[PDB]
Order: structure tokens, then C-alpha cells, then sequence
């Protein structure tokens, strides 16, 4: 444990991402230590309404050098149902600077704990581990999911 | 300034939080003669003396040598008082809650730490390479590892504790040498084989493709200069002596291999999580600092898994003091110094304040 | 009614070191309440000899808390089960039951209308939850915290606010219902121990083990003031009480002393200094009506005199630990009842009235096995620091006592008139006679259990693992095999002679109490059934003519030597616990105890 | 005469029929080079071969390896011609009536027994209690079951399978002993740590109650002999051990204990039968001859039970072998001889034969 | 099962104790014959109807021994009086281990064979059998006040 | 590996020593307790001495101890193979095991001690099932009835031959 502060917004976006207007409701979001690295603070201009492929313009918000946190309210429809949750994702780069991808990691679950009730958690460490649609699909439902984000998989 | 110091099976890795290295690294041994002498000096005090471990395989046994070590660490390698630094001090998986008080216990009354922290040895190699859910293949001098985590919990279920780490191939390497004609048997010798060991030693990924290569031409011998300046020659003794870790036998032993007991480990865990372990298996410790070992482990472990899994073996460049960089940058933070243990909370709650404030 | 219960002698609270422990109080002021193991005693503030007990968890409970309306208590145990019962009725039936998370339960917290109570604690995937009472449906999410939560408490009047604390140094606002995150406090610098809102609710404290105390208004939020300005103790507080009338706060910390808070002035009113030790930090408090209560890390709950800060009115004493053996005895004209628990420690109590203490000075360090009086009001007590004690009744004090030391860790101990102690060891026979060892029986070719004197000091039987009672005669300083071997059904767990001496009766792991007549022959002279589980004591009225004894089935049966037909059964005397000690008051009266650490005196009526 | 065999998951049980006591005892095992050793072969060479349970939950899933078993417990062990002496054998519960055909057509066919019965292990050490209806909890080496039996028949949907037993146990002190420095490792010392187990090993009342008084207790330590002369001393360990059978977090497990698993067998009975099921909890097997368990098991199932409701834990002294000599004894009847499946009735009827006399 | 076939005399005496005075029986001890291959009747283990019943009964028990017994308990409720026949399986912890195995393992063939009987008793030690609590409840759930004449 | 083979008498004898087939009384009475093995005097197999057994019988009519006599009938300057039927019988079961014993005392010929020796391990995997093997190296070491317990169970051997250690 870093011993970081998660920012009080944080858990007042989770919770309005939670439960379901449609046009402000968020898609994406991401998280970041302040510049004195003592909170989880939210990004400003990092995010994805629902009004607004809303996966690939989320990867590619992701930096290719720096760590971060990020909550995504994916869809997808399996055989039996469609169903929409959130899933943390855990963004740190192999390329990160070592001591960004340690502050990141020890103060992952000050973060993850402070929301209650999220129930999937991708931890990608490469590129290649987030745009990969095929181990969301994994994480969310495994095998019962055929069709992520409206598209087949 | 705080201290971090990483109490190894073989080597205590020391230093202040904030540095990119730690500052001393020296034998954790205490000699006594056939008065005491602690560290390198029981190394360079010739063969008349007995030599022993407090930790020999990860776990304090002789309490009363690791105060000696501790001792040396803070005056004789560090130079600091320890009543003056907060000291973060790292402890090997399954360790004892009783040891862990008892650690807890000498710091404040023993050395009178003003603050005080534990954290977990496999966890802190974990977080350093940017990860919070996988498996951690520590091995060391003494002991070898495998530590499973999920979420940032290690699952103490599936922890595999493995007797061949370092010490072991040293020994092996000695042993294998004297067919060449070189007679390495006293106390200096050793560290002369174990720098042989550290230099020209690699992992094949093939070992009985390699035995004939090195039987039918001279291209893997290599030259080594001792310190008295005669150069000695290696041949296929620098693949041999690392693949006792994959080949146990070679030591006699009954154990699996380091790719075995990998894979041992995951199988013992949820059939939901074993995905995640095997695409983030973090390598740690100076015994996985053997050229070629990732691309070893990555081919046996593809063996023994199922075809359809991904297997990705993570070697970072720093995983040789991974333990210790990642206690001092935590130590280093802002943020930490609310997550030390005072010594005025100690003599509130005792020794069991350890198991609250930490983990 | 052949049995009823007559006097319970409650255990004291199960306190840890650097723990917090939450006590409870009744809307109606009269029993505050505690947890000890699987116990939930409730005790009568106004009068700590009476007491209450429910046992009906199957794991340690940590937290009870009463309802509003008085009528129902919701109990949390360390697998996270909640469980709500009536308290009206002496039965205390269950009335619902609940799971809220898989995890210890640190605190719990109703609502005023008493229909919607909030659990926190440390679960698997959660650290609260508030549900209704009857249904257990969700009506809130507590979310903002990443450690586990300590304390938890809702405002009593509208608007309705809860407040959390837990161990990320923080404390979380909540607003309902439906209660939703507002905002999290993080003034604290260490663990937040108790938060607790004031009667009238205008105002609420949180305590922390940085010893600070912060005052925060009650429908808002916003601080208000720090206790003490700089620091409210010199050392973690672990419990905070509002006076009833919501202008006072007591606080208990860790520096051993306890405090009264003037919260509208910010001023400290009283400090009462407990102690110099580590037994003496105060872990616990409550302020209801003029009774403020502390409770030491030694258990003993301390009524705080506002006039005298330094001597307390009383100081609850007893047992938190299960008692072991129990013994009584009659000095001058008011019966003592004397039990040692497997701590070492050793409490009396008085027979009528209830009050309790114990001996001053230093004595036993580990589990008292058994403990007599002889006939020189001595206690004789054997423990397993392998060590016999011998302690005045009169002076109530361990200095300057006699110790005897023995070799091996004693079993049992039993004594008889011309100062003679038997001394049963692993595999070991030892007398003593005047405090000093006179004869060994090491290797008796057979491993004895227990050892009963002879009321006039010549016959000693021992019983041993083989089912066979083998009898000694003190002749001198020695003890000679008369060659007798009495038989029981199997391994032998008691022996007890009559008070006259005219019968040998032996209780063995076979279930079967088998009586022998002294005058004829050492012959058997009935046997006894109706245990079904092994025996594990047995006593001897004073009127010779009925006997009680107490096995692992949780039941108590008393026997009528005349008639093996007629017995008395006393089901479950103490709930979930086997009765480890019992004996006789007088010919009606039966005393109890048990591993729950309490004592209980029944009138048995034939 | 008849032979009897008890098939167990760490344990053969062999002898003839009318016998106190089993002629062979000798490890469930079959040993391949890493040409085929079983038995205590196999632990007599240790790590040149690798070790494999075919019995490993008391249900065969190796039927290749456990053929050798047989054959090693007719020749080697009994010492007699299987086709000369009828065998009666033991059944796991819950067995697959696919593995009862098998098992009744590897007797007839590879062994050309004369006369074969198949009995349940449960009801067998019903019986040899005196009982008819009740709950049977066989606590065995690899398998732990609460088979609730009722007239004679075994309740299918209430019998409840328990991984944790006396080979996790093993396991467990294994683990524990290293805390004091001592080395258990190789197969060999396996079975020197099985050894302490079942010789100072007990369950204690109270957990925590004991812990306590351990402390300063001085008849709590034990000494125990190597096969070598060295002496290993255990303290705590004694009642540490056998407490993951009530507390099996102890072990890194989430499942419940073997109280809180018979308890959750009753429950799933009828309400009509919880009471003479409660009344008759028979224990059975191995791991429960630890001194002290069935004084624990009365007292742990109790706060489970209903207010008012009996419980009696029944631990007879002969609970070890009870399955074995329960089928000793109704084989060894001559009024049994018509209920073996003859060889004749065989070709009739096929291998389906065993689900209608042996029911 | 062990195949122990149960002799006739039980079957006749069963049956004329079914189908409903100083001839009558009350109780009846079945015992193992000495060739251990049928249930036969022991000599003097009878209660005569003309003859505390029940505590005599239990005296003829044997106590290092298995018997299996025939019990016409008479049970008074509230609503009626009622009398219907019971099974006692007696089977001491002290019996040894090969009379335990024979009568447990040989007693649903006899049941099966004793048609028409409710009621059992599976007592294996004396407070099982001595006490009437656990006779009551078998022969009537809740409404049992008396049995055996004697009140609970 | 001095190449010595195994005689058909021997292995023979074995099989009928090792699994018991039902058979009449008299014919049990006529069952090996005891074998002596010996070289050819050509030393090129290792047949069977002619009179060094004892019966089944010959046990508790005629040889009240039947290990007693057995080594008894050791040479004490020669060596030997053995094959013991012990009947002994610890705290939990009463066994009946074969034990191989290899007699070579020191006051024997070297030339048989190395031959012995050496041809040991092709006749010990030929006789397949035996797990009990005792080196006895002179007279003390198995003269002593208590030597065969530690090897055969152990401490856990209370019986052996049908009377107490
Ligand atoms: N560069 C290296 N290459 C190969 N082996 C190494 C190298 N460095 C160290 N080793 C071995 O690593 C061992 C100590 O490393 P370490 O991970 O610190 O173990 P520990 O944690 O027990 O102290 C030593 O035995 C050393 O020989
Ligand atoms: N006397 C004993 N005391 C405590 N544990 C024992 C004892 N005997 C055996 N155990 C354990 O019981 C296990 C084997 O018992 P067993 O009933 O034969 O199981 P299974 O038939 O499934 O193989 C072993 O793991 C052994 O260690
Ligand atoms: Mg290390
Ligand atoms: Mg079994």
C-alpha cells in the first residue's frame, strides 16, 4: 500500500456510472495520481459519453508511457441475455517508468476497494492485452459471451 | 531517511529508501570458530571457522544470529543508527505470524526503530513490474518460491516452497569443475566458483542440442582468470550447472523442476484465474538472472500447459533487487510515512500492531 | 419445579490488546451489555450481580447492539451471521437471521424506527451493509472505504446520517434513506476507532488512535472543533460515550486513563488516571444515566466516580477466561464461592449478595486444574505451572504463602484431615504433608486421572485410564496399595467421596455413575444411566443422600442415591459449553460453572 | 476362506475373511521410472520413479494402475491364488455404477475369482457399530465422507465429499515443522512426518484455550526418534495439526470443517430422520483416531444443532479398520455363501450382475 | 445382508401378537441360534400379559450381548388410548464386534419379514432404552402424556 | 555381475514358498519354512542345498524355535543364501512375509564372499516379491532373534514366531 488518497469524485463517478441523462452518462473514464502524487485524482479531458467503435477511442486514450486507471461500462449480449457492467482496467505499460508502475500497482486496491459492487477487473500490460476484444469477452463471461460491444467476436 | 533492508536466504540486500540500488549486500552468515564474525568477514577469515544461516530457507530459525546480522547491517554496512531511521523490512511468503512478531518485537526494543513496516517479499516484485494479479518465481541463494497472487492477495494454498536456488548450483559448479582438473573445495574457492557461476553461466534452451554442440567444437569454452592470474578454461559446465534447475536429479534431489513447480502452483489455483497466472509469470531473485532462462521457462511451461493458453514469462532487467527496489520506492513515497508503525503505537498494542497496521 | 435458576455470576467482557470493544446500552437504562466468546451477557448496570446470558452463536461474537424500541438485540459473530431475538422473554427466540457479508462484523447500528439496521465489519467483496430488519433487503450501499471498518452509527433523529469508521485513517458520510455516499472525513491521522452521534444528534465525534477527537455537526458534516485542542489523550482513544443529555463525551484511550469531555466548550471536566500497567489501558466505555463504565484490558469494568477521579466506585471483577475448577467454602457466617480459570487467575465470590474479587498478590501463572480447602481454611490449588499452592482464606493474599514445586505437571489435587495432600501427576503419585513432598508412587503401573481422599484421612482412591479405581492408605508418610481395584465402565474421569465418607462414587467416559458403599466391603452399590456423552464432574450434596454430575451432553443430572430411578435434569445449565466444576451451596442450592466463564447457582427441589 | 480387500485412497486393507485384523496394510501407490513398483516398492526408491494414486477421492480413475494394485495384493501381500478364494470388495460411496461393472469385470475376467461380493464402505462400519440408521463420517487419507444412512441405505443426495484429510494433514505438519528448522522434503521423510502424526499428534478442546496454556506447558513437548538416531522435538504442532480438520483456513482452504460438513449431510435429510441421525454419529476411518476428536466433534456439532436435540459422537476403539473387519466378519458367515455373485451367474448375466445382488 | 433367516416360531408368535388374556405375551427377546444361522427364541425372555412392565424388560436385556425384542407398547394420548407394537434392536457397546455385525447387518431381512410393524427402537445403551422420552415420541409425535400407565 | 544363473529347482522351490494354494493338511505340513541356497561346485548356478530346510511341519512338533535351528544350519565359514518364511506380528496386524537373508560371515573364503556377492542381485530380481532382505556379516548380527524384528516392521513388531520379543 502507497498510503495515496482516492479523490472523493471518484467514487461519486463510479457511483452515477453504477446505476442507469442517457447523453451525459459516461462510457469510459480515467484515473491518475495529482502531480504531488497523493491522490487519485480524474482526468479532465479523458473521458467517453454514451451519447457520444467507443473501445478502440478508449485504448487509444490510454498514454504509451504512463500508468493508469480506467472504468469502462462495456456491453455485450451473451446467448442467454444481454447485460451491461463495468470493468476496471488497470492500464501499465511495460514502457512506464518503474517507479510509475509501483505507485500504480501497491495503490490499485485503495482504489478498486473504494468501489463496492464492480465485479471485473482487466489488467493490461501491453497494447496488445487491452485492444485485444477477445479476453474482454473472457473476463466478462468467458465462453457464454459471443458478441461484444454490438459486434460479433 | 528510512531504511530498507531485504533479508535474503543468502544475501541481506541494504540501503535508504529513495536510492536506485541498495547500498550494502553481503552474506547472511555468522561464523564462530571451529568470536563471532558477521557477514563478509566470516567469508574472509580462512576455513577455521563454522559457518551458519539464521535464514536458510527464507524463514528466521536462530534468532539470536539475525540480531548479529541486523546488528552488522545498521553499523558496520549502512553506518546509521537505527534509533534515528524508520526501517522497512521485507518477509518470505508463509512466513510465520509468530516470526513475524518477534521481528516486530526486536526492531522497537532491541534497536529501538522510531517507525517500523513489514511487507512481503513476493508481493513487491509483483507490484514492481506494474502488475497486481500473478505468479512470482523468486528464486534466491537458499530457497526458490512460487507465489501466486490474485488481486494483490497471495493464495497461501498454492505457495510452493523449493529447496534449489543458487547455493545449490554453486556448490553443483564446484562439484563439475574438479572433472576438468580444477580442485575448488575451501571457503574462498567458493566465491571464486560462485563469480564463475555469475559470469559465464547461461540457461540453454536446449539442452541435449547444446551437450553435442559443446562436444563437437570449442566455441561455448570460455576463459576465466582467477585471482592469482592463472586462466582457467569452461566448456559445457556453463549450461550444465543451471539446468540443475530444471533437472533436479542432477543434484540428486527428488524435487521438480523451477518450470514444474510453476506450473504445479497454477494448477492448484481456481480454474478462473489460472488464464491470468500463466500470461503474468514475473521472474525475481539473482538465480533468475541466468541468460536465457524466460525463453527456457517460457518453452517448458508451454509443454506442460494446455495448447490453447497463453504463456508469457516476464523478465524484467531489474528483478535481480526487484524486493528491495520496490520496498524503497514505497518507503520513499509521501504517502508512506502514515503507513509506518510508531514506536509509541507499539508499546500500545504490542508486537500483534504488526498484523493491523501491516498486512 | 424441580430446578430453577437462582443467582448467574456473568463473565467478563473478551477484550484484546489494541482492540477496541464495543459495550451497549438498553433505550430503557437498565442492562448494559457485552460479548465474551459465544456469549452476549447482559448485565444490570445498577446492579452487576445480576446478569443475563445468550448463547446461541456458533462463533465468537464481537458485537450486540439493543433496538431502539428495547425489544429486540442484533448479535454479529466473526463469520459474519447476524442474529435478532426478543428480549422481552427469558426464552430470547430468534427472530430473524442473517448473512450480510462473509466476514467478521466489527459494529452494528439501527435506525430510530428500529426496522432498518446497518452491519460493517471486513467481507470478501464488501465492508457494510445496511438492509431492512425483517427482510434483509438492501436499503443503501456503504461504499468509500478500503479497509475494514471499526465503528458505525446513524443519527437518531431526521434527517437520518450515518457515519463510518474503518482503518484507512478515514471516516465516511452517509445520508438516507436510501443512504448514499456524501463525502469522506479524513481529518484522522491513524485507525478511526469509534464514531458515535450524540442522543439529540445534533453533533457527532469521531476517535482515533492518533488521540484526537474531532466534533462534526450532525446534519452537515462540517468539523467543528478538535478535543483538547492540541490532543485529547496521549495515546489512541478507543472508545468514545455522549452523555445523555448530548453535552458531555467520555472517552477511554490507550495512556490508561479516561476522560469527560465538555464538547460545547471544548474543556476537559474529569480525568480519572486507572493505572501504571498495560492491564489498566481502557479499551471500552459507556455513559448511561449517572453510570460511566471503563473497561480494562484485564476485562474488569470500572464504575468511574465523578467526585474521587482516582478510585473508582467499583470494579467489576471475575473471569474471561473459562473457569477450570470451582470450590466453596463457608468462613465465619457468609458463604464464598471460589473458582480458577486457565489463566491462573483465581476470584471469589460472595454466595448471596454477588459481589466478587480476588487475592491480592502475585499466584498462579498458567491453568488452575482444581482447587480445595482443607480444614485449616487453606486453599490448595493445582496448576499447570507444576506448581501446589497454599493460600489462606483469611488474608486473601499470594505473598508470603506457601508454594510447592513439583517435578511434573500435576492433574489433580485432593486433601484430607492431619495435613495431607494427594497429588495426582502425569503418571505420578505425590503426597504432601505440611507443604512438603514426604512419598512418590513414580511408575504406579498405571496412568491415574484423578485421586479422592477419604473424609477421615486414611483411604485415598485414584482412578486411572484402565477403568479401574485402585485404592491407597496414608499410613505415615508413605502410601501403601491395599490391593483393591474398584471397576467402572470404563475410563475413570471422577471420584468423590460422600461428605460422611459412606460412599465412593466414580463417573467414568462410558456415561455411567457408579456408587460404591465404604461400610460393606468398598461393594458396589448402584449404577447410574442417563448420560449420553462422557462425564466430566461430580459432586456431593451435604445431606449424603444426593449427588450431581455434569458431562460433555451440556447436561446436568442429580441423583438420588437411594433411588436410581429419580434424577433431576437440568438441560443445558450453560448453553453450548459443558459444565467443567460444580458443588453444593447447601443441600438446595447447586453452583455451576463452565468454559463461558460464568458461575450459576440453581435451587434444586425434589 | 475368503479374502477381503479395502480399497482405500492412500490405503490398501487386505486379509482373509474371519481375521481381527487386515494381513496387509501397504500404501495405495503405482511407481513409474521418471519399470512399475507398487506398493511399498515404491517408497523404498523414492525419486528415480514417480508417484500415482489410482485411488485418490476413493473413486478409481486409473483402472490400468489399479489392476497392478490387485495384483500386487493377491501374490505379494496375501500371498494366494485369487482364482482359489472368493473376494468380497469395498465400494466408495457415491460410486459410479460404470466403475461397479468394472470393477466386478476385472475380478472375473483378469483374476478369475470364483465368487465376488461388493459392499459400501459406509454401511460396513454402520453395521459393525450395531447400527442400522445413521450418519457414518469416514475420515480416510485422501477423501473425508458424512454418508447418512437410513435402514441400511445409504441417502445419495445427502452424502457430502470432503478433499480434506489425513494426507493434507501430513501435508500440513510437513509444512509446520520447517517453522523449527527441521527439513521434510523427499518422499521417505514423508513418512517419517506420518509417523509423528499418528504418534503425538491429538485434537484439543479448545483451540485458543489450549494455545495458552501451551505456553508455559511442560508436559506439552514431545521427542521423537529418526530412522537415522537423530531426535526431532515438537511442541505446539501436536494439536496444531489436526486442528485444520475444524479449521481448515489453517490449510489456505475456504471449505468447511468435517463438523460443519456432517452437519451440512443431516441438514440435507428429512426432518423425520435428523434425530436419530444426530443421535448416531458414528466415526470411522484413519484420521479419526487423534485422541480427543470425538469429545471436539460432540462439542462443535452441538452449537450447530437445534436447542434441544441429542447429539452422540460414537468413536469406537476399533474405528480404524471398522470397514475392513465389518466385512471380514459378514464374509466369514456361512450364511453369507449365497449372496456371493457367482462365476457362473457372471456369464448370465454379465457385469450388470453387481447391481442387483450386490444391490 | 448377511442371509440369517428368521425361524418360523418368531413369525407365529409375531403374528398372533399383531392380530389383537393372560397367554398373551407382552414382550418377547429374540435372540441368535447357535449355528448362527436363524433368529430363534430365547427360553425365559417373555412378559406375560397376566403377569412396571417395561422396567423388567430392560432387566432381561442382556448387557454384553444383541438381542432384538418385540415391545406391545401401550401409550395413552389425550384423544385415546392406544396401543401398537415396537422393534428393539438392542445392541450394547459392550456386545462384542461379531454379534454387533451379525444382528445389524441380519435385521432388515426380519423387519421385512415382521410385516406391518411401525414403530422401532434402535437402542445401544442402557439410557437409550431405560428412558421413556425417546419410546414416546416414536409412538406419537407431541401428543404422548402417559406411557406404560406411569406418567411422563 | 559375476554372471552366475538362478537353478529352475530354485525358482521352483520359491514359487511354491511364496503363494500358499489350498491344499490337504498333510500336504501343508510338507510347505518350506526354511531354505539354505548354495553355488554349484562348478559355481555356475546357484542350486539348492539338499538338506538345510525346515518343514511346516517340523514347527512346534520337532523345532520349537523355528529361527533358532534355521541358524543353526548357517555354515560358519561359508556363505550362504536364506529364505525365511517369518510369521510375526505388530500392534495392528499379524503378517506372514518372506524374508531373504544373505549370509557371509568374515571368517568365510574370499572367494565365495565375492562371489556371493556379486551373483546377489541377479538372483534377488529373479525371486520377484520379496521385500525383507537381511545382510547378515557374522554370527552376532543374526543370531539374535531381535535382528530379523527391526528388519522386518521395526519398533512396531510385538510378536515373532508366535512368542513376545
Ligand atoms: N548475475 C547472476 N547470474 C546468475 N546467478 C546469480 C547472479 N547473481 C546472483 N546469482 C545468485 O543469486 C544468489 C543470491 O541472490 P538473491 O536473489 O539475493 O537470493 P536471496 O534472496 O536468498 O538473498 C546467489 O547465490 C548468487 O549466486
Ligand atoms: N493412529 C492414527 N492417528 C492419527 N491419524 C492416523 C492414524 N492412523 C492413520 N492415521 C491416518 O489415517 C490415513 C489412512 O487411514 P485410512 O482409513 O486407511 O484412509 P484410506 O482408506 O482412505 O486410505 C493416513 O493418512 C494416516 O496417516
Ligand atoms: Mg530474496
Ligand atoms: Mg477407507
Amino acid at each position: 500500500a502507497s498510503g495515496v488518497a482516492v479523490s472523493d469524485g471518484v467514487i461519486k463517478v463510479f457511483n452515477d456510472m453504477k446505476v442507469r441523462e442517457v447523453k451525459k452518462r459516461k462510457k469510459a473514464v480515467l484515473f491518475c495520481l495529482s502531480e504531488d502524487k497523493k491522490n487519485i485524482i480524474l482526468e479532465e479531458g479523458k473521458e467517453i459519453l454514451v451519447g457520444d467503435d467507443p473501445y478502440a477511442t478508449f485504448v487509444k486514450m490510454l498514454p504509451d508511457k504512463d500508468c493508469r486507471y480506467a472504468l469502462y461500462d462495456a456491453t455485450y449480449e451473451t446467448k442467454e441475455s444481454k447485460k451491461e457492467d463495468l470493468v476496471f482496467i488497470f492500464w501499465a505499460p511495460e514502457s512506464a517508468p518503474l517507479k510509475s508502475k509501483m505507485i500504480y500497482a501497491s495503490s490499485k486496491d485503495a482504489i478498486k476497494k473504494k468501489l463496492t459492487g464492480i465485479k471485473h477487473e482487466l489488467q493490461a500490460n501491453c497494447y496488445e492485452e487491452v485492444k485485444d476484444r477477445c479476453t474482454l469477452a473472457e473476463k466478462l463471461g468467458g465462453s457464454a459471451v459471443i458478441s461484444l460491444e454490438g459486434k460479433p467476436l | 531517511a528510512a531504511l530498507v533492508v531485504d533479508n535474503g536466504s543468502g544475501m541481506c540486500k541494504a540501503g535508504f529508501a529513495g536510492d536506485d540500488a541498495p547500498r550494502a549486500v553481503f552474506p547472511s552468515i555468522v561464523g564462530r570458530p571451529r568470536d563471532s564474525y558477521v557477514g563478509d568477514e566470516a567469508q574472509s577469515k580462512r576455513g577455521i571457522l563454522t559457518l551458519k544461516y539464521p535464514i536458510e530457507h527464507g524463514i528466521v530459525t536462530n534468532w539470536d544470529d539475525m540480531e548479529k546480522i541486523w546488528h552488522h547491517t545498521f553499523y558496520n554496512e549502512l553506518r546509521v543508527a537505527p534509533e534515528e531511521h524508520p526501517v522497512l523490512l521485507t518477509e518470505a511468503p508463509l512466513n510465520p505470524k509468530a516470526n513475524r512478531e518477534k521481528m516486530t518485537q526486536i526492531m522497537f526494543e532491541t534497536f529501538n526503530t522510531p517507525a517500523m513496516y513489514v511487507a512481503i517479499q513476493a508481493v513487491l516484485s509483483l507490484y514492481a513490474s506494474g502488475r497486481t494479479t500473478g505468479i512470482v518465481m523468486d528464486s534466491g541463494d537458499g530457497v526458490t518460491h512460487t507465489v501466486p497472487i490474485y488481486e494483490g492477495y497471495a493464495l497461501p494454498h498454492a505457495i510452493l516452497r523449493l529447496d534449489l536456488a543458487g547455493r545449490d548450483l554453486t556448490d553443483y559448479l564446484m562439484k563439475i569443475l574438479t572433472e576438468r582438473g580444477y580442485s575448488f573445495t575451501t571457503t574462498a574457492e567458493r566465491e571464486i566458483v560462485r563469480d564463475i557461476k555469475e559470469k559465464l553461466c547461461y540457461v540453454a534452451l536446449d539442452f541435449e542440442q547444446e551437450m553435442a554442440t559443446a562436444a563437437s567444437s570449442s566455441s561455448l569454452e570460455k576463459s576465466y582468470e582467477l585471482p592469482d592470474g592463472q586462466v582457467i578454461t569452461i566448456g559445457n559446465e556453463r549450461f550444465r550447472c543451471p539446468e540443475a534447475l530444471f533437472q533436479p536429479s542432477f543434484l540428486g534431489m527428488e524435487s521438480a523442476g523451477i518450470h514444474e513447480t510453476t506450473f504445479n502452483s497454477i494448477m492448484k489455483c481456481d480454474v478462473d484465474i489460472r488464464k491470468d497466472l500463466y500470461a503474468n509469470t514475473v521472474l525475481s531473485g539473482g538465480t533468475t538472472m541466468y541468460p536465457g532462462i524466460a525463453d527456457r521457462m517460457q518453452k517448458e511451461i508451454t509443454a506442460l500447459a494446455p495448447s490453447t493458453m497463453k504463456i508469457k514469462i516476464i523478465a524484467p532487467p531489474e528483478r535481480k533487487y526487484s524486493v528491495w527496489i520496490g520496498g524503497s520506492i514505497l518507503a520513499s513515497l509521501s504517502t508512506f510515512q502514515q503507513m509506518w508503525i510508531s514506536k509509541q503505537e507499539y508499546d500500545e498494542s504490542g508486537p500483534s500492531i504488526v498484523h493491523r497496521k501491516c498486512f | 419445579m424441580p430446578y430453577e435458576i437462582k443467582k448467574v455470576f456473568a463473565s467478563l467482557p473478551q477484550v484484546e490488546r489494541g482492540v477496541s470493544k464495543i459495550i451497549g446500552g438498553d433505550p430503557k437504562g437498565n442492562n448494559f451489555l457485552y460479548t465474551n466468546g459465544k456469549c452476549v451477557i447482559l448485565r444490570n448496570i445498577d446492579n452487576p450481580a445480576l446478569a443475563d446470558i445468550y448463547t446461541e452463536h456458533a462463533h465468537q461474537v464481537v458485537v450486540a447492539k439493543y433496538a431502539p424500541s428495547g425489544f429486540y438485540i442484533a448479535s454479529g459473530d466473526v463469520s459474519g451471521k447476524l442474529r435478532i431475538w426478543d428480549t422481552t422473554q427469558k426464552e430470547h427466540l430468534l427472530k430473524y437471521e442473517y448473512q450480510p457479508f462473509a466476514g467478521k462484523i466489527k459494529d452494528i447500528a439501527w435506525t430510530e424506527d428500529s426496522k432498518r439496521i446497518a452491519v460493517v465489519g471486513e467481507g470478501r467483496e464488501k465492508f457494510g451493509a445496511v438492509f431492512l430488519w425483517d427482510s434483509g433487503s438492501s436499503v443503501g450501499e456503504i461504499t468509500g472505504h478500503n479497509k475494514v471498518i471499526n465503528s458505525v452509527d446513524i443519527k437518531q433523529s431526521r434527517p437520518y446520517r450515518l457515519a463510518t469508521g474503518s482503518d484507512d485513517n478515514c471516516a465516511a458520510f452517509f445520508e438516507g434513506p436510501p443512504f448514499k455516499f456524501k463525502f469522506t472525513i479524513g481529518d484522522h491521522s491513524r485507525f478511526v476507532n469509534c464514531v458515535r452521534f450524540s442522543p439529540d444528534g445534533n453533533r457527532f465525534a469521531t476517535a482515533s488512535a492518533d488521540g484526537q477527537i474531532y466534533i462534526y455537526d450532525g446534519k452537515t458534516g462540517e468539523k467543528v472543533c478538535a478535543l483538547g485542542g492540541s490532543k485529547a489523550h496521549d495515546g489512541g482513544i478507543y472508545a468514545i460515550s455522549w452523555s445523555p443529555d448530548s453535552t458531555h463525551l467520555l472517552s477511554a484511550s490507550g495512556d490508561k486513563t479516561s476522560k469527560i469531555w465538555d464538547v460545547s466548550v471544548n474543556s476537559v471536566v474529569s480525568t480519572f488516571p486507572m493505572g501504571s500497567t498495560v492491564l489498566d489501558q481502557q479499551l471500552g466505555c459507556l455513559w448511561q444515566k449517572d453510570h460511566l463504565l471503563s473497561v480494562s484490558l484485564s476485562g474488569y469494568i470500572n464504575y468511574l466516580d465523578r467526585n474521587n477521579p482516582s478510585k473508582p466506585l467499583h470494579v467489576i471483577k471475575g473471569h474471561s477466561k473459562s473457569i477450570q475448577c470451582l470450590t466453596v467454602h463457608k468462613n465465619g457466617g457468609k458463604s464464598y464461592i471460589y473458582s480458577g480459570s486457565h489463566d491462573g487467575h483465581i476470584n471469589y465470590w460472595d454466595s448471596e449478595t454477588g459481589e466478587n474479587d480476588s487475592f491480592a498478590g502475585k499466584g498462579h501463572t498458567n491453568q488452575v486444574s482444581r482447587m480445595t480447602v482443607d480444614e485449616s481454611g487453606q486453599l490448595i490449588s493445582c496448576s499447570m505451572d507444576d506448581t501446589v499452592r497454599y493460600t489462606s482464606l483469611m488474608l486473601r493474599d499470594y505473598s508470603g504463602q506457601g508454594v510447592v514445586k513439583l517435578d511434573v505437571q500435576p492433574k489433580c489435587v485432593a486433601v484430607g484431615p492431619g495435613g495431607y495432600a494427594v497429588v495426582v501427576c502425569i503418571g505420578q503419585i505425590v503426597l504432601l504433608k505440611d507443604q512438603r513432598k514426604c512419598f512418590s508412587i513414580d511408575n504406579p503401573g498405571y496412568e491415574p486421572e484423578v485421586v479422592a481422599v477419604h473424609p477421615g484421612g486414611d483411604t485415598v482412591a485414584i482412578g486411572g485410564v484402565d477403568g479401574n479405581v485402585r485404592l491407597y492408605s496414608i499410613l505415615g508418610t508413605t502410601l501403601k496399595d491395599e490391593g483393591k481395584l474398584l471397576e467402572a465402565k470404563g475410563p475413570v474421569t471422577d471420584v468423590a467421596y460422600s461428605h460422611d465418607g459412606a460412599f465412593l462414587a466414580v463417573c467414568d467416559a462410558s456415561k455411567v455413575v457408579t456408587v460404591f458403599s465404604v461400610a460393606d466391603g468398598y461393594s458396589e452399590n448402584n449404577v447410574f444411566y442417563g448420560h449420553h456423552a462422557k462425564i466430566v464432574c461430580l459432586a456431593w450434596s451435604p445431606d449424603n443422600e444426593h449427588f450431581a454430575s455434569g458431562g460433555m451432553d451440556m447436561m446436568v443430572y442429580v441423583w438420588t442415591l437411594s433411588d436410581p430411578e429419580t434424577r433431576v435434569k437440568i438441560q443445558d445449565a450453560h448453553r453450548l459449553h459443558h459444565v467443567s466444576s460444580l458443588a453444593w451451596l447447601d443441600e438446595h442450592t447447586l453452583v455451576t460453572t463452565s468454559h463461558d466463564a460464568s458461575v450459576k447457582e440453581w435451587t434444586i427441589t425434589y
